[PDB]
């Protein structure tokens, strides 16, 4: 789906009971396969040691008549990845409702041993595991489509920092450009 | 014709010497102590600024 | 509340009841050239009533499967009234803009657009070493259209929604003045874009200043009984216009 | 001395004030401090955004073009070697400069020259120190046509003489754009009938360099390789843009092939696997 | 002395060394419409640099036997630059004028012209009950020509120098702003004619405001060795121009 | 006519009707074939980037009894070269008369996108197209010659400038001057 | 800090004041500002006539004469090499100095020496560093006659020793004219009977230079080439003149062949062709 | 024995050091900051100076 615009759509729909995992991804701005090519991921791929808080913002692009609540968690490491919703709400979470306000903010705070992290993939510094969950399902009335699209945004808070320059691993050339 | 300013050192733990030699401004050293910023024209690019407490286009 | 917005420019007024906001560029409101930046010396003509007014371009439809549109905007108003005439007879032109994009839908519809005003959007060709014709980067008020696949036509712009023509990552294309027409709340989108250029007064035919890109992210999904044809209407208006160097007509 | 913002303390709250709910449909980027989601303590944070400034990010020496030319051959064009001045032939320095649309910087050039002795029958020579001449030529200047042509005289043009065994040469170049900023992007034509070339190339107009050996016809050819390191400084940049995803193709356009937006996951939901 | 006169209007300057004077209409200098006489309500466009400038019309020759010329003057500048464009795209136009007529001759030549600017010069037809075509009262910058005899052509203006087209006595035709280009002293003639009309702002295609008439009284008499071709060149410039009621192009 | 003094004479004479083009030339002080060897052209051939206004001055060297008016235009580019007199008077012009004052001044103002131009022949910076035109013909009485000579002068205004040094393209030597 | 003149605003005018009409028949150059032809706006122009001053225009290093001399040969005149001091042998520096009639400048000389090994049977030598001696000689001084003649001793004369592998030598020369200004033009004879030589050559009287290798008879000849770069400074110039159209012929006169005044057009009136 | 003067920089956007070393004036550096001019003896080389408003030898 990366050879298309389909990669930005997070699908979400009415479930049978409740409490399933829509999406979920590691927090590595520079070493992930999710936020690798985003603007924050590009700038941090020009750096090596970063710190500070990261905002996510979730626009809901469904219909004007459907509602639903979504648990937006953050699980710091030491434990694994929470496999059900009961294990997911024991971290920094937020319970977001869909109304007039179509976009939420999960402002991930800074919980860390060291001051600074690493951009590259390593074992000593791991960050957290975003996992989104149905708080309820999507109740939609008749003559409306069932499935919709959630988007995700990313940015940085007031105390974000980068420390060491380097070359980014995205430049892959062979010869000169005559 | 000397200029004295503080070195770059970390918090919780100087006064170097700078003399401008050559007869131009393209010979002056790189001004690597400009820490100024203002994210007011890349965030909040708006008229009718938000409050963060009001429901923000209610 | 602040959902009802009115804009009066000359003799044309846009009244919307479900607007979002007005994004004023990078904070700077349009202004005439103050004489600390003056380069040329003859007196310019500032019409201010027959030029600073809303001009409506062509309307395009948005089906379930449409991929995008782009308009060059010192060129799509080539033949729209006295802005077009005073573009033709002069040599240097400086003007701000005010984009407004009408697109309406009911509450049982869903979808989301993206209205980004990219300066200096230099686009790559479909083939690697081919010269683009002038009638494919722009067609005036006739809108061009992205293709979602790998386009491979001759003398054609590289149409790919996941590159935005320039080869940039299209998710990262929100650094510019952008608004989101999510169809559940908003009726339109307003961008007041000032004139960003490296020269103070530039020509208005040789140079394509910027490109308005509408790229749908959430597709127009709806039931089996609703109205299929949902158009998209774009109407802009220059601001603080002035013109330097009157000469004989034409461009060559 | 400018610090980053600290953390203010917060507590248990039940308000109608909603930092979590915002309208991203207006293009306004939300401004939520972590003191408004959970109960954060007092943090006296001493981070300084020092090595992320636009001066600090671009003021590093970067190669642009390798120039190869020998001291004796059979053809006069394989002796000296020229180069048209542009920064858009190596993707690292080009990709670092293509965050922005317009920039204003002075250039500080440093040449690094290495000499490789070629293979022949009579390589056992007693070779003295080589000498190099680098004659800048403004746009429209005279064309050097040999290693002994009388256009290398530099009655006005900038030149530099180097002898192998010293520190590399260094000179500065002021802001030479005829407009107000070096246009890394120009969306337009050259002819006013919207024809001609499309660039990005109409506004290069930088002039060109020339290289030759000052020494005469030696009895053994020596392959010379000189590397040019641009180093901008006093940098002001305006109206940024996202970086380039697809790989580059040429120097005189922006053309490419479509690349996938990232690398796939083969899953969509994380778990303990 | 006061024989050397200069006139600067925009980006075009006339310098003459043997002028006579400047006849300012009926004493009143051109002026914009003060709002004690305001009729319409939308904001007018006053270009003031790309409009208030000298436009050169066609040049005609004066042999020994030529009889006269007439130009309608809101119509002869139909297609002269942005005055022509802003004539076309609007509906009501108000402007003064500034006539200058170049015609030079040596000291061994003799003759005298007469440059009269007649308002509302409604001309009679050649036949009594025939409809005049539009291409005979005016031809734009192409000058019409009087005929000294009793002209009797079809669909044609009554050409007679002893009636001035209107049937008035042509010797009595000097009540208007007039100057005499007697070839022994003068190089040119200047008439600053303000806008005289019964309505404050009028259209500029339906209405012919006035007629510039050059009628030779003393014929171009000269020796058998002098230069025969002595041209007459006319160059005018509007003043205090403004335009009301922008609409779509054309006239019908 | 360059191998003679004839090259400085601009001939002008009585025409049949009116409105012809006596002379006309591009405005490239350093890259033209007209003002190439004039003093302004020589100094600007020692430079590369210039700016400022240029004066032309037209002495009339005819007889003491002939008169005539001449339209001295300046057409900035974007359009071509005006082919008749009606297209010529839509630029910066002047209407010059011949009397006691034998010389005119067409002071070409500064209308430009950039601050500075280029001396060399290029496409991005073009200047303007001087074109002289009969406003009237030349009326001359008997026992005087018909044809005369107009001269042209050139200079610079108060705000003229040059920026980059280089070598001029006029020095063409082969060996030393023993 | 001296700016160029700005632009004053103007308006619609009808006056007897005529800036357009002037009398060029008096030799007075007219002074029309563009604020008197058309309606020009207010322009705050910040151009500075900086790099057009007479100091900035001529203070560039320019070559005057190449000197070639070997370190061992068969004839004593092909070893060392002399040169009579004059600036009128290369058309670039000469043509830049011939704007004026009289000038007053101090000269700052820089020599650039290159050594080319000749071809022989025994080119594989272990050659130490070469050494060069440049003995200035005032007019009437002793004549060196060999590389081993005892007139090279410099009991008073200015000299300089250079070793290959360093920065090039540089020395300054003050104003040495016996009059008040270096006459680039002298219309007169030498004998008071209006005979003799005609110059331009009667007032050169600058002295002459000499070059030799300080090293002894080497076992391999090395062709040495030294370039002299004059660099004037502290320049005052008087009573200018137009530059030279025709090409040069010699150094001791002003003689030439007639050249056409420009290149032809083959048309006279421009059009769209 | 130091002399401090301003560098050459453009308008709208210094104080270098100069010490005179050698014992002569032919060793002093090139005075490349003389911007003075007066076109009063190449233009207007005249007696009875013009006014530009009078007809200038009427």
């Amino acid at each position: 789906n990366v050879n298309s615009l389909e990669a930005y759509r997070i699908p979400v729909h009415s479930v049978t009971e409740t409490g399933a995992q829509v999406f979920g991804f590691t927090l590595q701005p520079g070493a992930d396969t999710v936020m690798e090519r985003t603007l924050l991921g590009e700038i941090l791929n020009y750096y090596a040691n970063w710190s500070g808080s990261i905002k996510l913002t979730f626009m809901y692009c469904g219909s004007a008549m459907a509602t639903g609540k979504f648990l937006l968690a953050y699980s710091p490491p030491g434990a694994g990845v929470p496999k059900n919703r009961r294990e997911a709400m024991l971290g920094t979470h937020i319970i977001w409702d869909i109304g007039l306000q179509s976009s939420c903010v999960l402002c991930v705070p800074w919980i860390s041993q060291t001051h600074y992290r690493f951009v590259s993939k390593d074992i000593y510094t791991d960050a957290g595991f975003i996992t989104c969950w149905y708080q309820t399902s999507i109740v939609v009335p008749a003559e409306v489509q069932n499935q919709s699209v959630i988007l995700c945004f990313v940015s940085a808070c007031n105390d974000f920092s980068v420390r060491l320059l380097r070359d980014s691993p995205f430049v892959r050339q062979t010869a000169f450009y005559q | 014709g000397a200029q004295v300013s503080t070195q770059k050192t970390g918090a919780h733990e100087i006064h170097y010497t700078n003399i401008n030699y050559y007869k131009d401004a393209a010979s002056n050293s790189a001004n690597r102590q400009d820490f100024t910023q203002d994210p007011g024209k890349f965030t909040e690019p708006v008229k009718d600024i938000m409050v963060k407490s009001l429901p923000a286009l209610n | 509340s602040d959902r009802v917005r009115s804009i009066t420019l000359g003799n044309s007024t846009i009244t919307t009841q479900e607007s979002a906001n007005v994004v004023v560029g990078y904070g700077v409101w349009p202004d005439y050239l103050s004489d600390e930046e003056a380069t040329a010396e003859d007196q310019p003509t500032q019409p201010d009533v027959a030029t600073c007014r809303f001009y409506t371009l062509d309307s395009v439809s948005w089906m379930k499967e449409s991929q995008g549109w782009w308009w060059k905007f010192p060129d799509a108003l080539r033949d729209m009234g006295l802005f077009g005439q005073n573009m033709q007879y002069h040599y240097l032109g400086r003007s701000g803009y005010t984009i407004h994009v009408q697109c309406n839908a009911s509450k049982f519809h869903q979808g989301c657009l993206l209205v980004v005003c990219v300066p200096e959007a230099e686009m790559g060709a479909a083939n690697i070493n081919e010269k683009i014709n002038r009638e494919h980067l722009s067609n005036g008020e006739v809108a061009n259209t992205f293709s979602g696949t790998k386009s491979s036509n001759t003398n054609d712009v590289q149409q790919a929604v996941f590159n935005a023509g320039m080869g940039v990552a299209v998710g990262n294309l929100t650094i510019f003045p952008h608004q989101w027409i999510n169809l559940r709340t908003n009726n339109c989108a307003t961008i007041v874009m000032p004139y960003i250029n490296s020269v103070p007064m530039d020509n208005m035919f040789r140079h394509y200043n910027f490109t308005l890109m509408i790229i749908p992210f959430a597709k127009l999904d709806y039931a089996a009984g609703s109205s299929t044809y949902i158009p998209i209407t774009v109407t802009v208006a220059p601001m603080c216009a002035e013109y330097n160097g009157l000469r004989l007509a034409g461009h060559q | 001395v400018v610090r980053v913002a600290d953390t203010m303390p917060s507590g248990p709250s039940n308000s109608e004030s909603i930092p979590a709910l915002t309208a991203a449909e207006t293009g306004h980027t939300s401004q939520v401090v972590p003191s408004d989601t959970i109960q954060t303590r007092h943090v006296r944070n001493f981070h300084v955004r020092s090595e992320s400034s636009v001066e600090n990010f671009l003021s590093r020496s970067a190669c642009v073009y390798i120039v190869e030319y020998k001291t004796r051959d059979d053809t006069p064009d394989k002796m000296y070697d020229s180069w048209v001045i542009n920064t858009r032939q190596v993707a690292q320095l080009r990709r670092k400069l293509e965050f922005f649309t317009y920039v204003r910087f002075d250039v500080e050039v440093t040449f690094v020259i290495t000499s490789v002795q070629d293979d022949s029958t009579r390589q056992n020579t007693d070779t003295p120190a080589l000498t190099h001449q680098i004659m800048y030529v403004p746009p429209g200047g005279p064309i050097p046509q040999a290693v002994d042509d009388y256009n290398w005289q530099t009655s006005t043009n900038p030149s530099v003489f180097w002898t192998e065994g010293n520190a590399p040469p260094r000179m500065s170049i002021p802001f030479m754009s005829v407009g107000n900023a070096y246009s890394n992007f120009y969306d337009g034509w050259s002819h006013f009938s919207q024809t001609g070339v499309y660039g990005f190339n109409t506004l290069n107009n930088m002039g060109k360099l020339y290289f030759r050996h000052v020494n005469d016809k030696t009895i053994s050819p020596i392959t010379s390789k000189v590397r040019i390191y641009f180093k901008p400084k006093h940098v002001k940049a305006w109206v940024p843009r996202p970086p380039r995803l697809c790989e580059y193709t040429h120097k005189d356009n922006v053309d490419f092939e479509p690349k996938g937006v990232t690398t796939s996951r083969t899953q969509l939901t994380i778990s303990n696997s």
